[PDB]
């Protein structure tokens, strides 16, 4: 009962709250199938691997039993904890049932980060088996099958909390692997032939859908076992699979039955075949008729067309009832047709008709239009199978490409529509391959070819390919006539955060749509330290607009929150933002949460709903999720009593995730960054004590100089000025040194300025010197750094003879001098 | 450091001390002061450890014996033959103290080294894949259950191979240590090296990797016969690089112009016939494109030279570049008859395997970003290249016996020559002018595609392919 | 120092600056960034805190609504002197425009005349206002009477001429001057109402303003001749595909430090000219000359190319295309 018990346990829990009867039975079953059956060898590694229960008066000894098994042998890490939960991940249930240890994997994270250090640290040899990529997708893709179901919004929560947890850490990948099933490949490498490979995943995907609820797909299920079974392709596949040890081998025993004759499929020709695929209105379908098209493509094909192998021709009363099948057997059907082929007639039909399809999608009503998009994904999947196969002449990859007459560009444009980047960029390759190929046999000037004939720039298309994967330096590859129109000169702006140089493009050019010219001066303004510029700005864009479209409000309260101006008054990120922070200065805590939580909520249904092929879309969600979290953090703390150690820890834990996203992007690190010193200010303007008041300034100065040297380090000089302005307004020094002064220093330095940066810190020095003799424990690292990087840079500027810096400088360092 | 780190720096001292034992088994004042300081080192050793170093003599021995054996009757073959049994390699069993030599060992601040994998057998099998000596594969059997392949070599000199090994290490943690290429991935391909005798010594060997010229241009199944089947042959295009060698220089380039418009690049189908699935060709492409630039860079600052076809391995699961034979280095290969012009090899099938934007993409970039590696860290560089060249027995100067062997005190005048040469390029003064790292790398690359420059290269170094 | 971007951060930083300092320098910072609608906005959002509002404000509102042509914006100072004139240059009332005109002359004076002179640097806002003024009185008669060919050629002679007097001047004195001028020509074109000489009008506005990129370039400044080069697109359209301007917008792109583009623009433009003609057309000489050895130059600084291509495709090509 090994296989089954997930589903029993997973359908159980749930009654457990609706009525106490049922409730009494249920939770008998459960204590007599859990309990009373620890001391079982081959039920122990079912129940190690299962999801806990709920944390409820009713699951006390459930829960302890569960807990005490799962632990024996030792208790777990923070790796052995991820590894579990992908292990019962590995079983197929309902996402509901995945609450409880999607909250044990939030407390277990943010118990310890140092430990993800150490995974960071360990999965650098081989960055695309790291857990976290792993993990991450883990949940992604358990959020997609969240959607449309009775629990969405509470699994969204949890699963929002948990990748806010981790935040944007760098990955030192490029793109998502989705799950693939082990024992899957394995069993296809087992067979040889190629029919035999069609067997065992016909017969997989049937056993799989036994078990589906319709009662109508498993009446023609069992007929598909019994007549593929029958026939000498499944008695061949039975004694060469039952080697194996496979729950669907037991399954599948009493349908296999022992006959003299086998089952001889009805091989009837039509007297002129090519018929009924002849039609130009089989291929191409309408709006909203994909399920039916598929459908009938399908059974035309089973129409007395082709099907050498045996096991076709058997497959229709299963395609009929559904449409999951007919994509999934379409190309093997298109694959078998053109194994048989004759003088090329089927060949060139299907080539014809397949041009004709996939001209149909990229024609923009139409008479053809607006194809459906699972229809454009089904035909990208034959194609991308067919691919793959070897042809019968025993060719080449290339030549197993072109098994129909394919123009790639057309299947690159659609994949790219279909948001398929990598094989995109793959067909966009051979095309550009295969009229090379032509060209010698009889970019620029491909490009303006494909633009005279198919009405595509290659050029172009590789530019919103290489966009779409995110991966930096490949967009400077892309050359052509373009660079010269504004926005690419923009994009690239600020794709290398020359600020100053959009802004000035921004302002000048007027044929760029209006919405995009204010959301690029908005963000160049924002990234360019300019905040009472863009508030008057954006005030002065009030008067002679009408209403505003989505992005304005969205900039307008992001440039509120940031600028911690509280005057003024679905739900979007920037606006929970702005409403969490107001009720947080309000005290109505209640409001607070429940926005974090449906921002929470919001962004993970947002990134529910994309392709997620690369992995720097996930990024910015990651970023904005890590904000949310650490908000909602604070937020416990200012809700009670506030303790100088409780600061402490939260500072420590702060530091903590920002060395795990150390090799992260600015543009992601920046956002979390701002919300932390908004926070603090907030902290400290409603703190009202004097004895704390100054623990807050002490973490904030800490955030500052921080910050300064996190934008320094990414060649960034306006945010630096604007953080030390900020610790010059919270932080008047009378003693006149202190250490943010010497970031100062450097951020002066860092502008280019030696002179300003020389003479703050000499009379730092002067100061320090007269003050103490370095006694004081805390000001001698101060002077000593003071010292050295005054010595460092007069050798390096050269303002000083070598003589006067080694002895007042360099050497008074070494003298003045526990980690 | 020898009791400290016994397994680092055990083998250094007995090659030091064995590095005439090849005729002692087979049948300068500076020179015997060093054999007889190893001799009082290695008694030392044995004085703390008997076991081990008795061990590590007894495997040397017979990794230097299995040097000298004659393969010219197995030449033909490549299936596999079996080790004969007067050799002592095979007697060899369960040797608990001595780690796998051809094994990087994690360095441990304190001493103990509990627990390291140690040989446990020989396989009766050795393998023959090519060669001018015709080297020996063996494969080792550890104390856990795997299998560690490696490369015995003979009548060779494997020491600067091992120092070249060293430096590349000290680029990747130099390359590591800065975010912007420890971001990229950007790292070189490195293999252990345990140099043996003077003329004997044993290295890893690289698993998964085929050479680019016998997957590019082998006769029977090379890519430019499956694909392209029109086009000239190798042995043809060969033939005439070999033809016009004695002619003009525009009698060559002409020649290499036609030889290189019937002789088209067909190694981009590596990723493609490799790896299927989109996703995995492009980051394999991706990986290939940044193993290039980084080689080709690091090269180039260490003068890397002799980078023809058989010197460089492809790792066929991870399409990543190896380079081996780095006997010829710091511009030593210009001071050749016939010298090579370019920079490092970047010839067609090269950029042709990097996609259809070539190196305008990721590859340029990637060369700005190692070379402003290198610009940053130019002093340590410097330090590190100084200490390496004024090694007595590093041998890098060229001799006129290598100049034939290769192509078919003023020691201290030149040795601060290739110092100063060495500098300017780290600081990026090219003939005599200060240029931006962009501009360097745009010179390089427009320097190594130059079919110009190509065309007067030795026809051994195949630059059409 | 010119550095107006480190002005415009501080100054925005800055909170202890009394505001009228601050606002005059973030709209001078603004101004002189090429930032044009950035900065009408931002006069448009400082018009809510209408409670102070001082001299300075006035005078740089006007300043901005003369330089960037808003026409909508209305004892009388300099630019608001400027800004009426042009009103009335417009409504073709030249009366008020001469006692504008006028008016301003004399207290301009008047304000210079009061200081005690002791160094020479004080004159010269004072001289290029002076200057400023002249010019409009004189471009007065030449559009109170028939517009002519020659006496526009003729007045861009004196202008050019004048330039040329002050080429050692500061940038400071000078941009104003070209500012004046380039409103003077876009009035120009916009009350004209004939076709015939509006080509002579536009052509002496390329002139003019491919004469102020050069300037600027000359200064080290990169907006305002990226400002320039655009307010050219919009003036021409680009038919023909080769023209002297798109030479110096090459330039311009080079100057940015972006040299990717200018190589592209100029290749492109050396494709287009060899395509169109033999260069058997007289005119056409000088560009395509300059086009392949300002090429040919930046491709061996930049080092892209192989000396051989550089030479025979470039310069030795340069030299055999090719009254003073
Ligand atoms: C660390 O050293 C090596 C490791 C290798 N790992 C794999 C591999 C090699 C290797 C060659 C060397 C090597 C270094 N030196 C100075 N000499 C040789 C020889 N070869 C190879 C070849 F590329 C050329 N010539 C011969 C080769 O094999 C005998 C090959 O085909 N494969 C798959
Ligand atoms: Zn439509």
């Amino acid at each position: 009962l090994e296989n089954h018990l997930h589903v029993i346990v997973g359908t159980l829990i749930p009654l457990v709250y609706e009525q106490v009867e049922v409730q009494k039975q249920v939770l008998d079953l459960l204590k007599y199938l859990v309990i009373d059956n620890k001391d079982n060898e081959n039920l122990y590694i079912t129940i190690k691997l299962l999801d806990p229960f709920p944390d409820h008066v009713v699951f006390k000894d459930l829960r302890i039993t569960q807990q005490k098994i799962k632990y024996s042998r030792g208790p777990f890490s923070l790796l052995e904890e991820i590894n579990h939960f992908l292990s019962v991940s590995v079983y197929d249930a309902l996402p509901l049932t995945r609450l409880e240890g999607l909250k044990d994997l939030r407390r277990q994270l943010e118990l310890h980060k140092d430990q993800m250090v150490d995974i960071m640290r360990a999965s650098q040899d081989n960055p695309q088996d790291g857990i976290m990529v792993k993990l991450v997708v883990n949940l992604l893709q358990l959020s997609k099958m969240a959607i449309n179901h009775t629990g969405e919004k509470e699994v969204l929560e949890a699963v929002g909390s948990c990748l806010g947890e981790v935040g944007p850490i760098d990955f030192s990948t490029i793109a998502i692997q989705h799950s693939k099933d082990a024992s899957y490949t394995k069993a296809l490498k087992l067979f040889e032939d190629k029919e035999l490979q069609w067997t065992f995943i016909m017969l997989t995907y049937l056993n799989n859908t036994l078990v589906e609820d319709c009662v109508k797909v498993r009446s023609a299920a069992v007929t598909c076992l019994k007549n593929i079974l029958a026939t000498k392709t499944g008695h061949s596949f039975w004694e060469i699979y039952k080697m194996t040890t496979d729950p669907m081998l037991a399954y599948l025993q009493p349908f296999r039955t022992s006959r003299k004759k086998f089952l001889e499929v009805p091989r009837f020709d039509k007297e002129n075949p090519f018929e009924g695929l002849d039609d130009i209105n089989l291929w191409i379908p309408l709006s909203e008729n994909h399920d039916i098209w598929i459908k009938t493509l399908t059974c035309a094909f089973l129409d007395s067309g082709g099907t050498k192998c045996e096991i076709l021709q058997l497959l229709k009363p299963m395609c009929e009832v559904k449409t999951d099948f007919c994509q999934t057997v379409l190309p093997y059907l298109i694959h078998d047709i053109l194994l048989q082929d004759t003088n090329e007639s089927w060949r060139n039909l299907l080539s014809t008709h397949v041009q004709g399809f996939f001209t149909s999608c990229l024609r923009h009503h139409f008479f053809r239009c607006c194809l459906d998009k699972k229809s454009q994904r089904t035909m990208l999947a034959v194609v991308d199978y067919m691919r793959r196969q070897k042809r019968p002449s025993s060719g080449t990859i290339f030549n197993d490409a072109f098994w129909l007459d394919l123009n790639y560009l057309e299947v690159a444009k659609v994949a790219q529509s279909c948001a398929a980047h990598f094989t995109a960029l793959l067909y966009a390759e051979i095309y550009a391959d295969k009229k090379s190929m032509d060209d010698q046999e009889k970019i620029s000037s491909l490009s303006e070819k494909s633009k005279e004939e198919t009405g595509i720039s290659l050029q172009d298309l590789l530019l919103e390919i290489y966009r779409s994967i995110g991966e930096p330096d490949s967009l400077y590859g892309c050359g052509g006539g373009k660079m010269l129109q504004p926005i690419t000169r923009l994009r690239t702006y600020e794709h290398e955060a020359m600020w100053g140089k959009a802004l000035v493009t921004y302002d000048l050019e007027t044929a760029i749509p209006s919405s995009t010219r204010q959301a690029g001066i908005i963000q160049a303004l924002q990234n360019l330290g300019l905040c009472h510029i863009l508030s008057v700005y954006l005030k002065g864009l009030d008067y002679e607009n009408k209403d505003w479209c989505p992005e304005l409000e969205e900039l307008h309260y992001q440039a509120a929150w940031r600028n911690m101006q509280w005057d003024h008054c679905g739900t979007s990120y920037h606006e929970s933002l702005y409403n969490a922070l107001q009720s947080l200065r309000d005290r109505e805590f209640s409001t607070f949460y429940e926005s974090l939580k449906y921002a929470r909520v919001k962004e993970v249904e947002e990134m529910c709903k994309r392709s997620l092929e690369s992995v720097y879309s996930l990024y910015p969600t990651l970023s904005r999720l890590q904000a949310i979290g650490e908000l909602e953090s604070i937020g416990e703390l200012f809700s009670r009593s506030v303790t100088h150690r409780q600061l402490s820890e939260v500072y420590i834990k702060w530091q903590k995730h920002s060395q795990l996203l150390k090799d992260s992007d600015f543009s992601f690190q920046e956002p979390i960054m701002a919300l932390r010193t908004v926070i603090l200010e907030i902290l400290m303007e409603k703190e009202m004590d004097n004895s704390q008041r100054e623990c807050i300034k002490d973490i904030l100065t800490k955030h500052l100089v921080e910050l300064s040297i996190l934008a320094r380090t990414f060649k960034n000089t306006q945010l630096p000025e604007r953080a030390i302005f900020q610790i010059k307004q919270y932080n008047s020094v009378s003693c006149g040194v202190s250490e943010w002064q010497l970031e100062e220093a450097q951020v002066f330095w860092a502008k280019k300025e030696q002179s300003l940066a020389l003479s703050i810190l000499k009379q730092m020095i002067k100061k320090l010197d007269a003050s103490c003799a370095a006694n004081n424990p805390s000001l001698k690292l101060t002077y000593t750094e003071c010292l050295r990087v005054c010595g460092n840079w007069l050798a390096e500027t050269c303002l000083e003879n070598p003589a006067v810096i080694m002895q007042t400088y360099l050497e008074k360092a070494v003298e003045v001098a526990s980690d | 450091i020898s009791m400290d780190h016994p397994h680092h720096t055990l083998f250094i001292i007995l090659a030091l001390a064995n590095a005439n034992r090849d005729e002692f088994l087979t049948k300068s004042q500076l020179d015997e002061d060093r054999t007889e300081a190893a001799n009082r080192i290695i008694c030392t050793i044995r004085s703390r450890r008997p076991q081990m170093v008795r061990s590590v003599e007894a495997l040397c021995d017979a990794y230097i014996i299995l040097a000298n054996l004659d393969a010219t009757q197995w030449k033909t073959q490549r299936k596999g033959i079996n080790i004969p049994a007067d050799q002592p390699i095979t007697k060899l069993k369960n040797l608990e103290d001595v780690v796998v030599p051809t094994m990087e060992i994690k360095v441990d601040h304190t001493g103990e080294y509990g627990n390291l994998v140690t040989i446990q057998s020989f396989k009766a099998e050795f393998r023959l894949a090519g060669g001018v000596n015709l080297p020996k594969i063996i494969d080792c059997v550890g104390s856990d259950g795997k299998e560690r392949r490696q490369l015995v070599k003979g009548r060779d000199d494997l020491r600067q191979d091992a120092v070249m090994q060293q430096v590349f290490q000290m680029c990747n943690t130099l390359l590591q240590r800065n975010t912007e290429t420890r971001k990229r991935k950007l790292t070189i391909c490195t293999y252990k090296v345990v140099p043996l005798s003077q003329r004997s010594g044993v290295l890893e060997w690289c698993t998964g990797t085929v050479p680019i010229g016998e997957f590019l241009v082998n006769n029977e199944d090379g890519a430019h016969k499956r694909y392209r089947p029109n086009d000239f042959s190798a042995f043809q295009c060969q033939k005439k690089m070999m033809e016009v060698q004695k002619k003009s220089f525009e009698e060559k380039y002409e020649v290499f112009m036609d030889v290189c418009q019937n002789f088209q690049p067909v190694f981009r189908y590596f990723c493609m016939e490799k790896f299927l699935d989109p996703a995995i060709w492009f980051e394999k492409r991706l990986a290939y494109t940044r193993s290039v630039a980084t080689s080709s860079i690091v090269g180039y600052i260490l003068g890397l030279g002799d980078r023809h076809v058989q010197n460089i391995l492809i790792n066929e699961q991870s399409a990543e570049l190896v380079h081996i034979d780095l006997g010829v280095a710091f511009e030593q290969g210009k001071i050749l008859p016939t010298p090579e012009t370019v920079p490092f090899r970047l010839t067609r099938d090269i950029v042709d395997g990097m996609g259809i934007t070539g190196v305008e993409g990721v590859f340029r970039r990637c060369c700005e970003k190692t070379m402003e590696v290198m610009r940053n860290s130019q002093e340590t560089l410097l330090t590190i290249v100084e200490v390496l060249l004024y090694d007595p027995l590093f041998d890098w100067t060229m001799n006129p016996l290598k100049a034939l062997y290769l192509q078919q005190q003023s020691f201290n005048k030149v040795a601060e020559r290739v110092l100063m040469r060495l500098q300017e390029k780290l600081k990026g003064v090219e003939e005599g002018t200060v240029l931006s790292v962009g501009g360097q790398v745009n010179l390089l690359i427009q320097q190594a595609i130059d079919p110009k420059n190509l065309s007067r290269l030795f026809p051994g170094w195949k630059a059409w392919v």
